[PDB]
């Protein structure tokens, strides 16, 4: 399935709904997309992401105190969302089902020509029954991308989403690897930051042609 | 009674505080880290000396230690250590 | 001389001693000439490996709810990492034991 | 009225208990006597530091635990769950120590 | 001075095998294991006593056993180095 | 119909024939192509002395023959005469290269 | 030209000859792919070390001495080409 | 051309001293030269390590003797210690 690309003369800002994230990745990566944000709405049960947001992100983000607070009225009041992303820093099933329920509120109806994009993230240590159930719920197959091209750790990941070009395009770079090596905490940034910045900008690369 | 056996104990503790500021370390684990540093040291200086004898050279520079690290550390650990080492030699050669 | 005695560790932005590494490269009978980039680079490499292992060991101490790194924590830190296992496969760490590894066929058929 | 477990459950329980612990499983004094007995056939009146015998014990127990690991892999490979001297000999043969 | 190999007891070999992950131990294991342990200790103590001979000493230090095990490709941490 | 042997007899005959011989069993040119292919992923435009590729072939065949010796011991140990990737993996695991 | 698919050049009869020198009587079918994998990983390690020795020698031709030093470093000392 | 040194004529001399009629090929000569270089490097390595362990800087016959007793297994060690002590006596009393 291929979606039509609007030309770049129509520069509308991107409305993002990021649901679960320890260190807020999506707004920062959208700041380094080169494009502006329409609406960025975040929420977290704990107060750690709220503290990180009220210290770092300068208050350009609409926060909700709890994920159990967002209803259909809040989605219809805070504008339609263009992107919906769910990740994480036995509650993983809880995170997925809250994600899918909020995803059903943000999906456009039959007739809207608005470009919609979503993404869900979890590693390959999931039970295979939960994997096939999530494949049934999302109507999309995950891709098993391993940390073996850029890394050596046995931490592979399944991806779900509506992203154009996500099957086998990811490979190993040498220049990005070289620039990312220079740290004494190189593999701690490999365990966290390499899952945060480069893979996400690699997957959300073609959105700048849309907007 | 005056004999001081040298060690890397204070330096392992300083790097630990610079990584985990609230986590301490026992003296047995300090001995294991000391012998790990001594071991890896001997391995890299060994390989460097061997390389220097191979290439008909008598001067061990950073390039000999660099290719000894690229030999001894397995892959991405070698890439991170060659980057960290070249960064520290850059900082060293252009300091006050 | 009239100058601030800035050590080569701080000059290189490192922690491990460039002087002790340098005089062990001299005394250790490895070559006739030993440079300065060699002990600077080697102190950097040793500091990075010590940093990574003490990092993983503090992690395993945190997982064990302890603030003091024991031999067992170094054991888990090295043997649960793949590249540190490749580095120290032929190396015994005392008071460490082995990983909690139980094969699948030895478990009872809880189905 | 007296309770009794199956063999596999106490066996696996001991496997877990000793893979969690770190203490030396061979007793200190009979290992020391074995070390002095073996040393006797190389030089008479040999002395030992305590840390030397502790180092011998750490390395000997670690060596035998890696040996039993490989021996268990030989047993499992031969569709068994019981280790045999066949398995020890296969392990030492593949490791190159048969000399 | 001959039952010192019998000091490596059947419970102790069983504990070692439990740490190695062994579920079931046949009876012919224990004598074989005493033999293999004795051969390993022969090689190690032979090398360590050789190192003691070269230092013209009468006691075997832990550094000697470390050097011996290091020579035999089984590096031991935590005893100097 | 013409004469036809049992499997074991020609198998043992080849075991005897190749344990007596000393020549390289892998052909020279596909091994050379394999060496250039593996080298390609480390540096472009690498050159090789002939004795270097011969040294690689001597060591590679010796390594694989020691591997099949340990693999045959794993097979025989499992009450089988057929080597399996089970046996190869057991051999490499006990040797410590996994 | 980028060389590809050269691991198939280690043919099935060559693996059978290597098996015969090792004393193997009977050979299953997955042996050949597994053996190509193991030989590939072995040559990866050895050629990686030899290329590294070439890199530090400021050269571009891998000598036999480099491969000897590499095999020797990995605890498999090869006689016949120096050392 | 720079002369690449070898132990080839010395291997031929000791071969004639042990088999006066049997020759040797050049590839087997390379294998013997590589064995001699290898065992040389092994013994001089272990002996250097022995000198470093005992805080010494002089390699004497005792360091090489203990290195040979480490590296050669058993009877090879005993016969090499015998032959070597013999040759060191023959050297110091000539
Ligand atoms: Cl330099
Ligand atoms: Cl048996």
């Amino acid at each position: 399935k291929l979606y039509p690309a609007i030309p770049a003369a129509r520069r509308r800002p991107i409305r993002v709904l990021s649901l679960f994230d320890g260190i807020a990745t999506g707004y920062l990566v959208l700041k380094e997309l080169g494009i502006k944000v329409g609406k960025y709405v975040a929420s977290e049960v704990c107060e750690e992401s709220i503290a990180v947001g009220t210290v770092k992100h300068e208050g350009n983000i609409k926060y909700v105190n709890d994920v159990r607070n967002i209803t259909k009225k809040n989605i219809e009041e805070w504008g339609p969302f263009d992107l919906v992303i769910g990740g994480s820093p036995e509650g993983t099933g809880r995170l997925f089902f809250e994600f899918y329920h909020l995803l059903n509120y943000s999906r456009p109806k039959e007739g809207d020509d608005r470009p919609f994009f979503w993404m869900f993230e979890n590693v390959v240590a999931m039970k295979v029954g939960d994997k096939r159930d999530i494949s049934r719920f999302l109507e999309c197959n995950p891709v098993m991308i391993d940390a073996i091209k850029v890394s050596a750790a046995h931490r592979a990941r399944y991806f779900w989403g509506n992203l154009p070009g996500m099957n086998r395009i990811f490979g190993f770079p040498v220049h990005y690897t070289d620039v990312s090596n220079m740290g004494r905490g190189a593999r701690q940034k490999l365990l966290g930051r390499s899952w945060s910045v480069p893979v996400i900008r690699h997957l959300f690369a073609p959105l700048k042609d849309y907007f | 009674r005056k004999t001081r056996k040298e060690s890397y104990a204070i330096y392992v503790y300083k790097v630990l505080k610079q990584v985990h500021p609230d986590t301490g370390i026992s003296s047995k684990a300090m001995s294991i880290m000391n012998s790990f540093v001594n071991d890896v040291f001997e391995r890299i200086a060994g390989e460097a000396s061997r390389l220097a004898h191979y290439n008909k050279r008598s001067t061990i520079t950073s390039r000999e230690i660099q290719t000894a690290v690229r030999l001894l550390l397995p892959g991405e650990l070698a890439k991170h250590a060659v980057s960290e080492g070249t960064k520290a030699v850059t900082k060293y050669t252009s300091a006050k | 001389t009239r100058a601030k005695a800035k050590t080569r560790s701080s000059r290189a932005g490192l922690q491990f001693p460039v002087g002790r590494v340098h005089r062990l490269l001299r005394k250790g009978n490895y070559a006739e000439r030993v440079g300065a980039g060699a002990p600077v680079y080697l102190a950097a490499v040793l500091e990075y490996l010590t940093a990574e292992i003490l990092e993983l060991a503090g992690n395993a101490a945190r997982d064990n709810k302890k603030t003091r790194i024991i031999p067992r924590h170094l054991q888990l830190a090295v043997r649960n990492d793949e590249e540190l296992n490749k580095l120290l496969g032929r190396v015994t760490i005392a008071q460490g034991g082995v990983l909690p590894n139980i094969q699948s066929v030895l478990l009872p058929k809880k189905t | 009225k007296p309770h009794r477990y199956r063999p596999g459950t106490v066996a696996l329980r001991e496997i877990r208990r000793y893979q969690k612990s770190t203490e030396l499983l061979i007793r200190k004094l009979p290992f020391q006597r074995l070390v002095r007995e073996i040393a006797q056939d190389f030089k008479t009146d040999l002395r030992f530091q305590s840390s030397a015998v502790m180092a011998l014990q750490e390395a000997s127990e670690a060596y035998l635990v890696a040996l039993f690991e490989d021996t268990n892999l030989c047993a499992i490979h031969a569709k068994r769950v019981t280790i045999m001297p066949k398995d020890i000999q296969l392990a030492r043969r593949i490791r190159g120590e048969r000399a | 001075l001959r039952d010192n190999i019998q000091g490596i007891t059947k419970p102790a070999i069983r504990r070692l095998a439990r740490r190695g992950g062994v579920k079931r131990i046949s009876g012919l294991i224990y004598e074989e294991t005493r033999g293999v342990l004795k051969v390993f200790l022969e090689n190690v103590i032979r090398d360590a006593v050789t190192y003691t001979e070269h230092a013209k000493r009468k006691t075997v230090t832990a550094m000697d056993v470390v050097y011996a095990l290091k020579r035999q490709g089984r590096t031991l941490y935590g005893f100097g180095g």
